[PDB]
Formats: structure tokens, C-alpha cells, sequence
């Protein structure tokens, strides 16, 4: 019933303390996930999935870079059975990109003007206070 | 030949149908003088 | 199909920022006048204002002369109607499916054969400008067109979307009204169109000069002369327009009374110039005297 | 003129041709990439149109129905990666339209060939010795679902449940040393640069141990002759003349 | 004729003729320089390479036999019209470096300006620095002076600067541009130097051992800026008798060192013009515009 | 007014024209004899 | 969901087309229906293809659903390859398939008389699917050009419309 | 058909966009001057800030919330944090809601 591991390897030893995490966050994305696509719209039905996806890989994020809580063996079986994301985490590793909220808002082909959202863009350059929507993510502003 | 050539190979192109879509041209840059030229609109400007 | 270089569209329309970014699609949509197929082209007028799209075939716009979206003429800018009155132009462009299907077939060949320059037909003979067209014309632009729709949601209370309501959040005009509903078809040929009833309207009540009963009074009184003006530029306003037989230019009051050599041209010169007879910017109330 | 105008004059104009000239927006500059989505979107979206019957979609429709023309490529890629009995599951890269309305696996299954005729041999040996030793054999039915029974989901019902043990042969540990370990994977050795060129998976080298055992695991699946004379009138060539005669020799084609 | 060349895939910058008057070369964004004959049908012979920036300024010696290039990757390079192939690198400049310019006639030595806020000089055989007179600001453009003693500079604070080789020190400012100044060019009289500037405003100023202490001499109107701020350059004619400069407004100006009348608004272009290069020998004009091509006109 | 449909027929083939070679005979010989 | 939305555009509402890709009238049909429902080799040999993947896709199923065994799932794969004839009915449509259709049979004969060389039976535990899995993929290499084609003629004629004007 | 540099179009877009005023395009034959257009007062007052150039600016920006520690289960607003000065809901009211309901029965 959890993501059941393709690996049949071992998992190194820190997974006991973070296994609980991931098994409610899992419990939490399936069940965001099946929420029935109810009269609530049909943009804005797949924004679940994407907030708790940056979540997990967020999570593990820190327990490896900003507590270095979790060793390299664990953490590289954590990305290689799909907890992790491994470019979401290598692209927050870079410097104008902490917070990037889904990695499509960053696809520049995937819009026709060849930009990135308005979620991209600083909230002070805009300064107008406007409630931004990136449709893809949802997300208000990631950086 | 090369209007004749030309004009065949949109017509040929048809009949691919199956288009090996290229890419969009880059963006392209049109400067335009508008007939009602004034500072009523066009914030003063002329062209946009 | 019809392929285009860009809209062909009214100063209004096309927006503020000098600077403006639009997309093409080729054979995008069908014309709802022409029946066929098009390219559409998509703006964003401004900030916080409704992406506008041209809605009309070129050719369909340049048989009308107007603008592929707001749809009112290209020089005035009244709707379509209005212009034709004005022009005293008869239009004859079939209604029925087959026959109008046929016309625009025979009108698009038939415009192939142009430079692109001016629009085909009697809109070349009628650009005669009168003024009641330059009358009623707007003068500013009135950017209010584009603004959102009303949002059915903030009408009943929902639009739970916080600010971003994709609809001004006002209260709903009343059906009513005459301004309301104006189909597009209508709107294209000019056959009762409420705007254009009410524009018609207030160009009945506006300002025009009255003609008097008795053909013998041929003294023409124009109040508000000024002592900026000669007997000589009272001529030149109504000297070459005719003949004139004689001018008072009374100092004691600042008018004028004019008495002509020809009723026509009298009339013609003093109706022409009805409170707009701008010579050193005098507002000269142009009548016929006693 | 004034200096603080001149301050902020080198400001602005620092500011401004220091973007407009970075490195992001240099000529040849192509943008990095389109990396992966998660797996729920795709899921969610598909199980959200359902069968666009529930008119909140209804544009789609159009999509949908117009995507068919493509439809047999989906299957093809499809079915030319399926998992290959020694496997209980296979992950496979898919490209997929944002509406649901099409799936492409898209992907190129290369093997390296002799692990892959090993593989096959190793089955062969425990086919047999299973069909064998088995008292009776039942054979599923065809189709294995009847005609109105939906299709299931596979949230609902093999998410999450345990994957039935495949035909592994189990290698022994003397003899078998150089592939007990890599021998049943999907794609063997795929990230070792000693043994394989990289990621895309070509070009393998390999030591000689590795290819004896490889060898006699294949032994069942091969032919023991040596050399060539065996097929003296029975090549191509020998063929093509006889085809071209009219005339047919005793074991071969007419 | 008219005579436009195609090839270039994007603006091109910098366009100017052998000292022969036989190849031309011509660069810009496209990070290549690409060469031509002039002659015949104008056509493309040789491409050179390396450059990772923008060429931002090409400059050749007075003989032919060596190319200088400044470019944006903070460097400028020197080839061989030879081979087309790099001899020098000249690193160690801290920022854009934006124009080159290498000594005519004296030892062989190069002033660069940059977008660092120095001027640097450079020998080509020492793979070192010689001199370098840290103002405060950027440069946009610098020549030297028939001496090889003393080098002028325009930048952005619109005061055209010379210093002086050996005491090292500002020798000579001159003032009356109202805005920055984006193009020098020495007359080959040795003494007479022409200044663009977007301000709208082309002047003509003299170096010599002796001037009236103020010597703005004379004026022409007629070049234009906008948003682009291009970077706007001009030159004399072989003899000293036309000027002529591009703008942002598709219109090669030509105009007389003499009556200072507009000889020539011609238009036939797209896009702005950045460079216009008089033939040595010739009436002959090229026109480097960023409608991605060129012009030759004849004159 | 272009249609998506299709022929068997219209798809490609023959692609390449022959030209009358060197023996068969040109242009220019036949442009030559008597 | 794409061959049902054909049927219910040209607005055929008294057919079905079941999960199983067996397609069905629900009524009995006026001359009128019975023609204006006919449909062509593209429609069939397009339904034809997807039930046999879907026969392969659900053998794969009943496996990971644990209602089978490996060898079960392997010999039932060996089976569905080798009898295309008798599980899907696609030469009706397309008849040069026997080609492919010998093709299996001769490896069959092979194979199975290798296979039982000793003490092995006739019994039906014989899974070596690797032959007829690449015979029927050849097939369908040569298949989807003309396929593609074919779909796009019917396609296009159902939204543009038929050309009754210059045949 | 013009041929114009990427950056700066965009600059001045976003100029007029988010602060009123813009360096006017107009190519004249006639040569004009830099003049800044729409917002003209707004460009003299404002020094000509574009919105990609920095600048002071101590605008009160409108209070949102931070919760980015992952671990909550229910915590994590991350990227996606409303902003704290907005409302919890959207409607129009009493008056206004008759009224609207008084037009959609005169429709
Ligand atoms: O039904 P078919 O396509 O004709 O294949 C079967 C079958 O093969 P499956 O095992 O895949 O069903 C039999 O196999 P066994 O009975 O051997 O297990 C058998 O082949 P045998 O002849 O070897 O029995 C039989 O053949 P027949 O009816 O002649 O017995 C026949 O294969 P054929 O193509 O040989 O008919
Ligand atoms: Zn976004
Ligand atoms: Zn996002
Ligand atoms: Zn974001």
C-alpha cells in the first residue's frame, strides 16, 4: 500500500525516522487526488497535486541540504523511488530560484510570447498588489 | 521557373498532409501609422 | 480564406501604450458576416482590459469600410447606419443564404483586383463629408469599451475569486434598455440597431439654424460679431458663397446683418456656418433677421 | 550639469545594458530543456474526463475524437515495450497530451544481444522444467474480462498491491559469479561507464568471464556447428539459383 | 547599384573596408565576423570564429595585415587577415569592452574602451597591460591622435577626454554635447575629429599642438536616438569632405565637411543603421543597419 | 479553401525527372547535327 | 472513448460499441439505419487492433492483480500471439494479414516440436512468446502509415464534409 | 516591416505598463525629441524609473503570510502563500443583490 519500491534493495538507515512523513504526505496526495472535481473549476482541479508534490520534495530538501539530517545513500534512494523530484531540487539549488513553485512555470516554449508566469516575476517590479493566479501551479508569486 | 515552382510546392505540401510542422518564424516587428493620427488617442504619439 | 499583414482597426480599439504585442492565427475563426474563414488576430487592449480579437473578414471589413472589431466607421466613427444616412448611401448587399453567399463571392474577385487602399464601390463616392457626420462624431476615445463583462457570480454574490473576477464586478444593466441587445448581424447591416436610433435622435436635437417663413426677408443676422472683425471679413464669409447685397456690421450690439443677392446661397452660407462660422474665433449665431 | 544626475544616469544605464546584454539572451542560446512532470497529473486529468459524456468538458470533444489518427502509433509504441517475463514491472518515459487525449510511450527498448539471448535461454530451461513438473497446467481465458464490465483503475486496484514473483532462474554463485547480480534487471548494466557507453545505452564492452557464463546460460537457445560448410546447397545463393531454375532441392523452398 | 548583402543572422554592428580596399568585414550579434569581396559580385569569401560576445567594434591596422574586434565577453582579439586565426587574446579587462583601436604609424599598440571605467592600453606582444586611466565611468568610444602620444575617449558624463602618454594625466576636455557621446573618428588629416552623440547633434573638434582653448568647430543636425540607444558611430570621407552617420531613423546621412548642407537623408533601410564605412579609393558607401544585412551604395 | 483529405494516388512517387543523357540524345547534339 | 465519440457524432445513437470492442445494435434497425450505419475497413481494422491490445493489456492485468502466475500469464501471451485468427477476426477487414497469420502458425510448429523434445507434453504450458510478439509488431510497423492515412481521409470527410463538387 | 532590439521593446512595454509613461516611439522625419508620453507629469516626478530598472520606492507593499517549513502537514503555504490583507470571501450585497435579481427577471 505505500509506494511500493521497485528497488528490493535495502533501504539505508535513516529512512525510519522519515518514513512517517512521507507515509502521511502520500496519504495526503492520494487523497487530494481523488477528490472528485467537483462545481470548484476545471484550471484549478490539478492545483492539489502540484502544491503537495513541491511539499515532498521541499521536504526532503531541507533533511539533506539545510539540516543535513539524512546521508547521501538515503536521500539518493529517497529521489530514485519518485519521493524527491530531482530537477525541481536542482533547480532550487540555484540562486534566483528558491521558491519556484512547479517546474512548468519556468517552461518558456510552453507560452506563446516565450516567457515564464507572472509568477516569476518579483512582486515589487509589479507593486501594484494585484492577486496573481499562475494557472498552471496556482501558486501567488513563487519568488 | 521559380513562381511556378514555388506555387507547386505549396500545392504538393497540401498533399503531404501529413506536415512535418516546422517552427513558428520569429517574432516579427510591424510599425503602424494610424489614419487618425492626433493626440486625442495614441497618448500623442504617432506610431505605435 | 482570407490572409491579412494586421487588423485594420479603430485608434480606440487597438489601445494606449504606444507599444503593443499581438498573436496571428491563421484561418482561425469564421467571419460572421462573410461565413468564411479568416485569420484572427488577439490584442490585449491594456492593462486590466479584455483581450479583443478582429471579428470580421477583411474583405467584409473593407466592402463596409469599418474596423475589424469596434465595428464603427473608419473616419467618423459612427455606427454603421448613422454613416450611411449621412452619406444618403443606399447599401445593396443580399440577405438570403444563396444569393449573399454569391454576392460575396463576386465582391471578394472583384476586389482582388484592388491596391488595398481605399474601400471598393460607393464608400469611394460618398466620402463627401457633412457635417452632421462630423457633427456627431466622438472626439476623445472612450475607453470604457473595453473593460470586462459583468460577472454572473459577483451579480449573485459568487464570485468567489476573490479580486480576480473575470468579469467587473458592477451591478447588471437593466434588458430593458435599447442599448442592450444588438446582434452582430444587425449591428453589420444596419437594420434597426438602437445605438444608431438614438444617435439619430440627438442629431435631430441638436443646434442647426431655422429658415424663416417669408421669402423677402434676405437679411441674415449673426449674433455675436465682435469688434476683432471687418465689414471685409464679413464679406469673406459670405462673399464668394453667393453674392451679397449689403452688410451691417452693428458695433452697438456685436452682430451683423447681411443682406444677400441669393436666397440659396444665403441659406447655404448661414446654415453651413450655424454656430460654427469660426472666423478669429467668434461663435457668430447665424439667423435670419427681421 | 548636475552630478547626482550624472550618478544615476550611470545607474540606469548600468542597470540596462547589463540585461540587455546577458549571457541568458545571447544569440545561440537555447533554452534548457522541458523536464518531467509528476505521474498524478497525468492520472487525475484522465480520470477526470472519464468518458466525455459530463458536458463541463465538451471541448475537448473535438481533441479527443481528432486525435484518433495517431492512435495507431500509441499502440505500436505500446506494445513493442512490454515487460519481458523475467520482469514484474517496467517504468516507461510517456509523452501525453495536457488533455488526456493521447499517450505515447516514447521510448526505444535496446538490449544488449547476448544478455538478451541469455535472458530468453534462462527461460526457456524454466519453462520447461516448470510444464514439466507441474500436475496440471490452467490455461487464463480469453478475454479475460466480459463486455460490459468497465475497465479497471489502476489507483483503485494495482496501485498499491504486490507484484506475483516473475520466472527468474536462480543463478548459482560459483559458477554464475560475473552476472548473479545485474542479470535480471531491466537494462543491465545502464549507469556504469566501465560496461556501457552511458545512459543512452549503447555500446557495451564486457570481460571475458562475463561472456562464458553468458555463453553457456544461452547454450539451449543455440546452434552447435562451427563453420559454414554445413549449409553447402542450403545458403542463399544456392536458393536464389534455385529459384531462378524452377528447379527445388529436397529440404528447401519452392 | 545598390547592391545588399544578406548573411548575417542577426544585427549587425560594425562594418568596415580592407585599407586596401579590397575585402570587407562586417560583424555584430551573431558572434562572428564575416568577410567579402567588394568587388565582382560582393561576395562571401572567408568567416572568422571565437568571438563568445557580441563583436561590439572591428578595427583594422593601417596596413591590412592584422584584425582587431573588441568584443562583450570582456575581451578583445587580434587575428590574422592572413590566416583569420587568433593571435592574441587581449584578457584582463574587467568588463565591455567595447571599442579597439590600434596605433597607426607608431609602434603597434592598442587603446581600448570598455564598459569597466578605464581606458587600457595594451601591447600586443607582452600579453600585458601598458596604461590605463581609470576616470570614473564607461567608455563608448576611443581613437588615438596621429602622435600616438595622446588618446581621446567618449563616454557617458558627455566631457571628451585625451590623455596624454607620458605625464599620464587628463590633457585635454572638451564640453558642449548636451547628451552622451557614442562615436569618435580622427580625420586622416591627423587633426580633425568627428563626434556623434544622441543628443541630435554631430560637432567636428580639432587636436593640434596649439587650439583656440574651445575648439568646437562645426555642427550638423539631423541624427536621431530612441528606446534603442544603439550605439551610434560616423567617419570621415578619405579626402575630409563628407561625413557620413547612421541613426535610428533608417536614413543614411550624408553630409559636407564644407557648406555642412544635408547632402543626403537616403532611405532603403529597416532597421537602424549602426555603421557606415567610406571606401579608401572609392565613392563607394556600405551601410551596416540591424535590419540583419547590408547596403552598398554608389556614390 | 484547402482539404485535409487525401489520395492514394498523390502520394509521392517518381520523384526525380530524367534527363536526356549524353547518348540518347541532348539537346545539344541534336542542336549540332546535320 | 475515441471510437465511441465517432459513433455518437455521426449521431448513430442506436449503436454501442461494447468494452470489449464488439460493436452492437440496440434496436433492430429500419433499411435506412442498417445503411446509414454501415462503416468502412478504416473504422474496423482500427476497433480490430485495439482489441487485441487490449487482450494483452489484460492478461497483463490478471497478472499483477495476482489471479494468475508468471508462467500462466507467459503461455496465455504465447496463446493470444499465436491465434489472432480465432481471438480478433481482423482479416476480414485488412486480408493480406495471413501473411503475418502462416507466418505464426510455422513458428508454432517449430517451436512446439523443439519445445516437447523429451518427457515435456502436448500440454498447453509452452510460453516462449518472443516470435509471434515480433511478428505481429512488423505488422504493425507496415500498418500505421496506411492506417494514419486512412483516418485522416475519414476524419477530414467528417468535419469538413465530402467533396461533391469537381470528382 | 521594422527590425527592432528584444530587450528594449519589452522595457518600454513594461514601462507604460506598470508606471504610465514611455519613451514615445515615433520615427519622425521630422526629428522630435526623447519625449516621454502618457503619464508625461508621472515620468518628470518619477525620474523615468523603468520597472525592470531598480529604484527607491518605499510603497507600502501589502501584507501577506510566510509559512515555508515543509514538515506541517497542513502547514506548508510555500510558494503558494495568500496574501494576508485579502479577503476570505467574494460577493456582492444586499442592496446590490436585489437589484441584480430584479434586473435578471427583467431579462
Ligand atoms: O489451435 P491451433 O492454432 O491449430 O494450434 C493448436 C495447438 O497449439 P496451442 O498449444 O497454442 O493451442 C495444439 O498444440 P498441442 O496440442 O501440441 O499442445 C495442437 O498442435 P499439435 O498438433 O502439436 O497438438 C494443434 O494441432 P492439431 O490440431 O493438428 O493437433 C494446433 O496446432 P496446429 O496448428 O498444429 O493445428
Ligand atoms: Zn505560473
Ligand atoms: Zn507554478
Ligand atoms: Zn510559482
Amino acid at each position: 500500500m505505500p509506494k511500493v519500491k521497485r528497488s528490493r534493495k535495502a533501504p539505508p538507515d535513516g529512512w525510519e525516522l522519515i518514513e512517517p512523513t512521507l507515509d502521511e504526505l502520500d496519504q495526503k496526495m492520494r487523497e487530494a487526488e481523488t477528490e472528485p472535481h467537483e462545481g470548484k473549476r476545471k484550471v484549478e482541479s490539478l492545483w492539489p497535486i502540484f502544491r503537495i508534490h513541491h511539499q515532498k520534495t521541499r521536504y526532503i530538501f531541507d533533511l539533506f541540504y539545510k539540516r543535513k539530517a539524512i546521508s547521501r545513500e538515503l536521500y539518493e534512494y529517497c529521489i530514485k523511488e519518485g519521493y524527491a523530484d530531482k530537477n525541481l531540487i536542482a533547480k532550487w539549488k540555484k540562486q534566483g530560484y528558491e521558491n519556484l513553485c512547479c517546474l512548468r512555470c519556468i517552461q518558456t516554449r510552453d507560452t506563446n510570447f516565450g516567457t515564464n508566469c507572472i509568477c516569476r516575476v518579483p512582486k515589487s517590479k509589479l507593486e501594484v498588489g494585484r492577486i496573481i493566479e499562475c494557472t498552471h501551479c496556482g501558486c501567488r508569486g513563487c519568488s | 521557373r521559380v513562381a511556378l515552382e514555388k506555387s507547386v510546392s505549396q500545392k504538393v505540401a497540401a498533399a503531404m498532409p501529413v506536415r512535418a510542422a516546422d517552427k513558428l518564424a520569429p517574432a516579427q516587428y510591424i510599425r503602424y501609422t494610424p489614419s487618425q493620427q492626433g493626440v486625442a488617442f495614441n497618448s500623442g504619439a504617432k506610431q505605435r | 480564406w482570407e490572409d491579412a499583414d494586421f487588423p485594420i482597426l479603430c485608434q480606440t480599439c487597438l489601445g494606449e501604450n504606444p507599444y503593443i504585442r499581438m498573436t496571428k492565427e491563421k484561418y482561425g475563426k469564421e467571419c460572421k458576416i462573410c461565413a468564411r474563414p479568416f485569420t484572427v488576430f488577439r490584442w490585449c487592449p491594456g492593462v486590466r482590459m479584455r483581450f479583443k480579437k478582429t471579428e470580421v473578414c477583411q474583405t467584409c471589413s473593407k466592402l463596409k469600410n469599418v474596423c475589424q472589431t469596434c465595428l464603427l466607421d473608419l473616419e467618423y466613427g459612427l455606427p454603421i447606419q448613422v454613416r450611411d444616412a449621412g452619406l444618403s448611401f443606399k447599401d445593396d448587399m443580399p440577405k438570403s443564404d444563396v444569393n449573399k453567399e454569391y454576392y460575396t463571392q463576386n465582391m471578394e474577385r472583384e476586389i482582388s483586383n484592388s491596391d488595398g487602399t481605399r474601400p471598393v464601390g460607393m464608400l469611394g463616392k460618398a466620402t463627401s463629408t457633412s457635417d452632421m457626420l462630423l457633427k456627431l462624431a466622438r472626439t476623445t476615445p472612450y475607453y470604457k469599451r473595453n473593460r470586462p463583462h459583468i460577472c454572473s457570480f459577483w451579480v449573485k454574490g459568487e464570485c468567489k475569486r476573490g479580486e480576480e473576477c473575470p468579469y467587473r464586478h458592477e451591478k447588471p444593466t437593466d434588458p430593458d434598455d435599447p442599448l442592450a441587445d444588438q446582434n452582430i448581424k444587425d449591428r453589420y447591416y444596419g437594420i434597426n440597431d438602437p445605438v444608431a436610433d438614438k444617435l439619430l435622435k440627438r442629431a435631430s436635437t441638436m443646434p442647426r439654424l431655422d429658415p424663416p417663413e417669408d421669402k423677402t426677408i434676405t437679411t441674415l443676422y449673426v449674433g455675436g460679431l465682435g469688434d476683432t472683425i471687418t465689414e471685409t471679413d464679413l464679406r469673406n464669409h459670405f462673399y464668394q458663397f453667393g453674392e451679397i447685397r449689403t452688410i451691417t456690421v452693428v458695433q452697438r450690439q456685436q452682430c451683423a446683418f447681411i443682406q444677400f443677392a441669393t436666397r440659396q446661397a444665403a441659406e447655404v452660407a448661414a446654415e453651413k456656418s450655424f454656430n460654427k462660422l469660426i472666423v478669429n474665433g467668434r461663435r457668430l449665431n447665424v439667423k435670419w433677421g427681421r | 550639469m548636475s552630478e547626482e544626475k550624472l550618478q544615476e544616469k550611470a545607474r540606469k544605464w548600468q542597470q540596462l545594458q547589463a540585461k540587455r546584454y546577458a549571457e541568458k539572451r545571447k544569440f545561440g542560446f537555447v533554452d534548457a530543456q522541458k523536464e518531467d512532470m509528476p505521474p498524478e497529473h497525468v492520472r487525475k486529468i484522465i480520470r477526470d474526463h472519464g468518458d466525455m459524456t459530463n458536458r463541463k468538458f465538451r471541448h475537448d470533444k473535438r481533441v479527443y475524437l481528432g486525435a484518433l489518427k495517431y492512435m495507431p502509433h500509441a499502440v505500436l509504441k505500446l506494445l513493442e515495450n512490454m515487460p519481458m517475463p523475467w520482469e514484474q514491472i517496467r517504468d516507461v518515459p510517456v509523452l501525453y497530451h495536457i488533455t488526456g487525449a493521447i499517450s505515447f510511450v516514447n521510448e526505444i527498448p535496446w538490449v544488449i544481444e547476448p544478455v538478451y539471448i541469455s535472458q530468453w535461454g534462462s527461460m526457456w530451461i524454466m519453462m520447461r522444467r516448470e510444464k514439466r513438473d507441474r500436475r496440471h497446467f490452467k490455461r487464463m481465458r480469453f478475454p479475460p474480462f466480459d463486455d460490459e464490465e468497465p475497465p479497471l483503475d489502476y489507483a483503485d486496484n494495482i496501485l498499491d498491491v504486490e507484484p506475483l514473483e516473475a520466472i527468474q532462474l536462480e543463478l548459482d554463485p560459483e559458477e554464475d559469479a560475473p552476472v548473479l547480480d545485474w542479470f535480471y534487471d531491466h537494462q543491465p548494466l545502464r549507469d556504469s561507464r566501465k560496461y556501457v557507453n552511458g545512459s543512452t545505452y549503447q555500446r557495451w564492452q564486457f570481460t571475458l568471464p562475463m561472456m562464458s557464463t553468458l555463453y553457456r546460460l544461452a547454450n539451449q537457445l543455440l546452434t552447435d556447428l562451427v563453420d559454414d560448410n554445413y549449409f553447402y546447397l542450403f545458403d542463399l545463393k544456392a536458393f536464389f539459383t534455385s529459384k531462378a531454375l524452377n528447379m527445388a532441392i529436397p529440404g528447401g523452398p519452392k | 547599384p545598390i547592391m545588399l548583402l544578406s548573411g548575417h543572422e542577426g544585427e549587425v554592428y560594425c562594418c568596415k573596408f580592407h585599407p586596401n580596399g579590397s575585402t570587407l568585414a562586417s560583424a555584430g550579434f551573431d558572434r562572428l565576423i564575416l568577410l567579402w569581396n567588394v568587388y565582382g559580385d560582393c561576395d562571401n569569401y572567408a568567416t572568422l570564429k571565437g568571438h563568445s560576445g557580441a563583436v561590439m567594434e572591428l578595427h583594422y591596422n593601417t596596413d591590412g595585415s592584422m584584425l582587431f574586434s573588441a568584443s562583450t565577453d570582456k575581451t578583445v582579439a587580434v587575428w590574422d587577415s592572413e590566416t583569420g586565426e587568433r593571435v592574441k587574446r587581449l584578457k584582463g579587462h574587467t568588463s565591455f569592452v567595447n571599442s579597439c583601436y590600434p596605433a597607426r604609424r607608431g609602434p603597434q599598440l592598442v587603446c581600448t574602451g570598455s564598459d569597466d571605467g578605464t581606458v587600457k592600453l595594451w601591447d600586443i606582444r607582452k600579453k600585458a597591460a601598458i596604461q590605463t586611466f581609470q576616470n570614473t565611468y564607461q567608455v563608448l568610444a576611443v581613437t588615438f591622435n596621429d602622435t600616438s602620444d595622446q588618446i581621446i575617449s567618449g563616454g557617458i558624463d558627455n566631457d571628451i577626454k585625451v590623455w596624454d602618454l607620458r605625464q599620464n594625466k587628463l590633457t585635454y576636455t572638451m564640453r558642449g554635447h548636451a547628451d552622451s557621446v557614442t562615436g569618435l573618428s580622427l580625420s586622416s588629416e591627423g587633426s580633425y575629429l568627428l563626434s556623434n552623440a544622441m543628443d541630435n547633434t554631430v560637432r567636428v573638434w580639432d587636436v593640434r599642438p596649439f587650439a583656440p582653448k574651445e575648439r568646437c568647430v562645426k555642427i550638423f543636425q539631423g541624427n536621431v536616438h530612441n528606446f534603442e540607444k544603439n550605439l551610434l558611430r560616423c567617419s570621415w570621407s578619405p579626402d575630409g569632405s563628407k561625413i557620413a552617420a547612421g541613426s535610428a531613423d533608417r536614413f543614411v546621412y550624408v553630409w559636407d565637411t564644407t557648406s555642412r548642407r544635408i547632402l543626403y537623408k537616403l532611405p532603403g533601410h529597416a532597421g537602424s543603421i549602426n555603421e557606415v564605412a567610406f571606401h579608401p579609393d572609392e565613392p563607394i558607401i556600405i551601410s551596416a543597419s540591424s535590419d540583419k544585412r547590408l547596403y552598398m551604395g554608389e556614390i | 479553401q484547402l482539404s485535409k483529405q487525401y489520395s492514394s494516388r498523390d502520394l509521392p512517387s517518381h520523384t526525380k525527372i530524367k534527363y536526356r543523357q549524353t547518348t540518347q540524345d541532348a539537346p545539344e547534339e541534336v542542336r549540332n547535327r546535320d | 472513448n475515441m471510437l465511441n465519440l465517432l459513433i455518437h457524432r455521426k449521431n448513430l445513437n442506436y449503436l454501442h460499441l461494447d468494452y470489449n470492442f464488439n460493436l452492437k445494435p440496440v434496436k433492430t434497425l429500419t433499411t435506412k439505419e442498417r445503411k446509414k450505419s454501415r462503416f468502412g475497413n478504416a473504422f474496423h481494422l482500427c476497433r480490430e487492433v485495439l482489441r487485441l491490445t487490449k487482450l494483452v493489456v489484460d492478461s497483463h492485468v490478471q497478472y499483477r492483480l495476482g489471479n494468475v502466475d508468471a508462467f500462466q500469464l507467459a503461455d496465455g501471451l504465447q496463446y493470444i500471439f499465436a491465434h489472432v485468427g480465432q481471438l480478433t477476426g481482423m482479416y476480414r477487414y485488412k486480408y493480406k494479414l495471413m501473411r503475418q497469420i502462416r507466418m505464426c502458425k510455422d513458428l508454432k510448429h517449430l517451436i512446439y516440436y523443439r519445445f516437447n523434445t523429451g518427457p515435456v507434453g502436448k500440454g498447453p504450458g509452452c510460453g516462449f512468446w518472443a516470435a509471434g510478439w515480433r511478428v505481429w509488431l512488423f505488422f504493425m510497423r507496415g500498418i500505421t502509415p496506411l492506417l494514419e492515412r486512412w483516418l485522416g481521409n475519414l476524419l477530414a470527410r467528417q468535419f469538413e464534409g465530402r467533396h461533391s463538387k469537381g470528382v | 516591416p521594422a527590425h527592432i532590439n528584444d530587450f528594449m521593446f519589452e522595457q518600454q512595454r513594461r514601462t507604460f505598463a506598470t508606471y504610465g509613461y514611455a519613451l514615445d516611439p515615433s520615427l519622425d522625419n521630422h526629428q522630435v525629441s526623447a519625449k516621454y508620453i502618457g503619464s508625461v507629469e508621472e515620468a518628470e516626478k518619477n525620474q523615468g524609473l523603468t520597472v525592470f530598472e531598480t529604484g527607491q520606492k518605499k510603497t507600502e507593499k501589502r501584507k501577506k503570510f510566510k509559512e515555508n517549513d515543509a514538515s506541517n502537514i497542513d502547514g506548508f503555504l510555500g510558494p503558494w502563500a495568500k496574501y494576508v490583507d485579502e479577503k476570505d470571501v467574494a460577493k456582492p450585497s444586499e442592496e446590490e443583490q436585489k437589484e441584480l435579481d430584479e434586473i435578471t427577471a427583467k431579462r
